[PDB]
């Protein structure tokens, strides 16, 4: 262990922080996507939304 | 003060869980503690018996062990005339108290 | 006789918590961005939509 097994250990750590770092990323990616296609779903409703005004006027 | 003996190559680098204690051993129980070294704690790096220096007591020794496995080292082994020597080691951490010392007397002097 | 064999078992009961409460921590931090996707996508655009029928 004292030269292969401790860094079994640390780069098992660092497999460690690679999950963490992806789900990070994943998180952010994630929340951009929800503010995009947000938008486009209020966008669509508001398309509706004027073309039900031009059928009131 | 252990300025002097104890360097940077003495001790683990990076250690994500694992305290290498400056386990001194007197001469009475040196071979007792390199061949129970692992055993003397659980969850003890295996073969981690490394052998740093020495004085007119007692032959200091060290070795590799879990983070909450040196409370149970220094259990099983304050019993067998083991001693833990708990120090820090930094580049001028050692060298500024020589600097103090002899400043102090040429100073004076 | 322990050797590299008592080296894997140490590495082993290591790997049980090193990476195993990671893959919990990450997984839960996916699920927190599922949960919040649907609360981001029912909470700003909603004032987007509050704002727009006010328009309306």
């Amino acid at each position: 262990s004292q030269t292969q097994g401790i860094q079994q250990l640390l780069q098992a750590e660092k497999r460690a922080a690679e999950k963490v770092a992806d789900a990070r990323k994943r998180k952010a990616r994630r929340l951009k996507q929800a503010k995009e296609e947000a938008q486009m779903e209020v966008e669509q409703y508001r398309r509706e939304r004027e073309q039900e005004f031009q059928s009131k006027q | 003060s252990l300025a002097e003996i104890v360097k940077k190559d003495d001790f683990v680098l990076d250690s994500e869980y694992l305290v290498t204690l400056l386990v001194v051993v007197p001469k009475l129980n040196h071979n007792d503690w390199i061949k129970q070294y692992e055993t003397l704690a659980e969850m003890v790096v295996p073969r981690s018996s490394n052998v740093l220096s020495e004085d007119q007591d007692s032959y200091l020794c060290n070795v590799t062990l879990f983070r909450k496995a040196v409370d149970d080292f220094r259990h099983k082994a304050r019993e067998n005339k083991f001693i833990v020597r708990d120090f820090q080691y930094n580049e001028e951490e050692m060298k500024a108290d020589k600097e103090e010392m002899t400043r102090l007397s040429t100073d004076k002097k | 006789a322990l050797s590299d064999a008592d080296v894997q078992k140490q590495i082993k009961h290591m790997m049980a918590f090193i990476e195993q409460e990671a893959n919990e921590k990450a997984e839960e931090i996916d699920a927190k961005a599922e949960e919040e996707f649907n609360i981001e996508k029912g909470r700003l655009v909603q004032t987007q939509r509050l704002k727009i029928m006010e328009y309306y």
